[PDB]
RNA sequence: AAACCGGGCACUACGGUGAGACGUGAAAACACCCGAUCCCAUUCCGACCUCGAUAUGUGGAAUCGUCUUGCGCCAUAUGUACUGAGAUUGUUCGGGAGACAUGGUCCAAGCCCGGUGA
């Protein structure tokens, strides 16, 4: 019955250039300007993490260099701006 | 090894290709040493006045250059090696078509 | 030596805004793959529906990151910035005040580091909270390190390094009471009002 | 550009939070958010 | 792509593909 | 929403939760996969309709990238891991896996449910980055 | 300047090839990180390719060039197998592998282009 016309679909088409070009190039600019800002965060943390780890005696030199699996059941409620 | 000599020995192949920082293309000889025309965008005389050094513009400006350069330095002809996954799109279309409307035929 | 600093971080609740230009090619995107990449099924419509709901006729407005708690500078609850991170800090030790500044510290608790060291810094929070269940050390390894009288040790002066640890939050009501009479959340995400420029420098390890 | 899928309904989610970044293919039905426990 | 230059010579040969109810809906508005 | 969640508090969460030279690393969504039990197509037409909508594009199978990836995900997520609780595995290894075996679950479809009314193997699995069990773990609990 | 490093061409199996541990970039270079808007990508999909963006992020040891073990060939030893010409129905004269053994896994050579002080 009605597989046939959604199954093959209609192209629809209609324009507006002021919703056809608004400039992806800064898009891409400013997201890859974001993502290296991050990096660039992330990064130096981890390197001082290590430094951090380095900076303990043989006790946690050998009882905190292990990746553990602590973190791993961290559920974390994310935000509800109207408790139910 | 490409080319597999069959009876007119036709030195002088242009081949190119594409850092994602500077265009670079050759079209080199038999003997394969001496570079008979050399045109990259990451030279000297190029880093400054070419801007967008890695886009179509950069490319067929290259193809240009290079093109007068040969038409100039008397290499009338020259035959293309695209390496192993170019196609004749995009940024080598570019320079393949400025070479070609340098004045060189292929 | 030795102490252990950590501390808790409200993660933040909704996204903050990104410059214009990213929405706006984003919605462009939509309608752009809706002209060429669009080929819209049912050509009818979206025709089985029921039409009487709504029926609670209340939208999920919560009036977000510009709540009453936010516009009175309200570090004492958490209800300031729901798109900023946020961080707690709490009074140190009143002899000195750091450069004319009320000081504020971490619950570093100095010892001779005797068990593995997350359990007792989360223990250290643990006292210093009551020990009560609202918490998550991340790992065993430290955040980064941090020397205390470096230059006063070199007249052997007692010398020891914080090792940050890091924990977040879950729920809203304060986790704790106080420990040095003041307890003082962030909202600036940075920790000037409760710390000198030590902390300007180690935010190499907040972000 | 190539043209063979869809989706066109702007979905809004109900979680009681507020949900966005939703965009499914039923197009004409605009939009029907709902969540629960 | 190339197929839209196919389609011009098979509407100038030929005509009446699919394009009849692109064409349709085009014609409606 | 979720990769704005991932860049902030997940990577550097996961970063330093465990320990890898550089940053690179670390786990991540890379790609999606769905393919239904129902032999193929002339079987059913609404089947293979169904077998599309909750993708938005597929034809033949479906592996999703991108922002498909991050819509896609986010209604599982929300619909089935919130208020119908389903089961779900995750293999020693790269792959995670879970399954549909019934699609009137969310409101989006609830109403036009009249395409589904069938059970599916509809094997959805999510290929992520993931380089051991355990980070595997890490990410689907940190992922609700 | 002599020389070095990087990039392209070239030559080469001792100059290959996996494998694993390393040593690793930013000084420059190459790569990657990020998107998919028109050219391209998919018989679904930026996974691979491409197009578009990186002002100094990582070498994810992702590839990459690097450091040594270890990965085929190259070189040759003693012999035997086989065989040539011979008839003392093979007592002479030549040629001589496969496998076993050993050792090397080069000394070397260009051309352009950017860079390191020049």
């Amino acid at each position: 019955s009605l597989g046939i016309f959604e199954a093959e679909e209609l192209p629809k088409y209609k324009l507006t250039e002021e919703d056809g070009e608004r400039l992806a190039k800064e898009y891409s600019k400013v997201l890859m300007r974001e993502h290296r800002e991050r990096r660039a965060a992330e990064t130096a943390l981890l390197n001082l993490k290590k430094s951090a780890i380095e900076a303990l005696p043989e006790n946690l030199k050998k009882a905190a260099l292990e990746p553990d699996l602590t973190p791993f059941p961290a559920n974390r409620g994310m935000a509800t701006l109207t408790p139910p | 090894r490409p080319p597999r000599l069959f009876d007119y020995l036709k030195p002088y192949v242009l081949k190119m290709h594409f850092t994602n920082k500077f265009v670079h293309a050759q079209v080199i000889h038999s003997p394969t040493a001496t570079v008979a025309c050399s045109a990259s965008s990451q030279e000297k005389a190029l880093r400054e006045t070419m801007d967008i050094t890695r886009d179509v513009a950069a490319a067929s400006k290259i193809g240009k250059i290079l093109g007068e350069r040969l038409l100039m330095k008397d290499i009338p002809a020259v035959t293309i090696q695209m390496k192993k996954e170019q196609r004749y799109h995009g940024k080598v279309k570019a320079v393949i078509d400025s070479v070609r409307e340098a004045g060189v035929k292929l | 030596k030795i102490v252990a600093s950590v501390l808790f971080e409200r993660l933040r609740v909704v996204i903050p805004k990104p410059d214009p230009a990213v929405y706006a090619f984003q919605e462009f995107k939509f309608n752009w793959q809706q002209q060429f990449r669009r080929r819209y099924p049912d050509e009818f419509l979206d025709i089985a529906k029921n039409r009487a709901k709504g029926e609670y006729q209340m939208d999920y407005v919560p009036a977000p990151r510009i709540t009453e708690a936010d516009k009175n500078n309200d570090r004492k609850s958490l209800y300031r910035a729901l798109d900023k991170k946020l961080y707690l800090l709490i009074f140190g030790k009143p002899f000195g005040a750091t450069s004319d500044k009320p000081v504020w510290h971490f619950p570093e608790k100095v010892y001779d580091s005797e068990p593995t060291l997350r359990k007792c810094a989360e223990s250290a929070l643990k006292s210093v909270v009551g020990d009560l269940t609202h918490t998550y050390f991340v790992g065993n390894a430290p955040m980064a390190h941090m020397a205390i009288q470096p230059t006063e040790e070199m007249p052997d002066l007692p010398s020891y390094k914080r090792f940050f640890f890091k924990c977040s939050v879950v729920a809203a009501s304060k986790y704790d009471i106080s420990n040095c009479e003041d307890f003082v959340w962030v909202t600036k995400d940075e920790l000037l009002e409760f710390f000198p420029e030590q902390a300007e420098f180690f935010n190499k390890m907040i972000i | 550009v190539g043209k063979v899928y869809h989706f066109g309904a702007k979905r809004q989610m109900a979680q009681s939070i507020g949900q966005i970044a939703k965009f499914k293919r039923r197009f004409n039905e605009q939009e029907a958010e709902a969540a629960e426990e | 792509a190339a197929a839209a230059a196919a389609a011009a010579a098979a509407a100038a040969a030929a005509a009446a593909a699919a394009a009849a109810a692109a064409a349709a809906a085009a014609a409606a508005a | 929403p979720l990769n704005f969640h991932y860049e902030d508090v997940l990577r550097q969460d996961l970063l330093l939760k465990l320990n890898y030279a550089n940053v690179m690393e670390v786990p991540g969504l890379c790609e999606i996969r769905v393919v239904p039990k129902a032999p193929y197509n002339f079987i059913i037409k609404n089947g293979k309709l169904a077998m599309e909508i909750p993708c938005g594009q597929k034809f033949i199978q479906s592996t999703l990238r991108g922002h498909g990836m991050s819509n896609f995900l986010v209604r599982i997520l929300t619909v089935m891991s919130l208020l119908d609780f389903p089961v779900e595995i995750r293999k020693n290894s790269i792959q995670f896996s879970m399954e549909t075996e019934f699609c009137e679950f969310s409101p989006e479809l609830e109403d036009h449910f009249e395409i589904f009314e069938h059970i599916r193997g509809f094997n959805v699995t999510i290929i992520t980055s993931a380089n051991t069990q355990d980070e595997t773990l890490l990410l689907w609990s940190g992922f609700l």
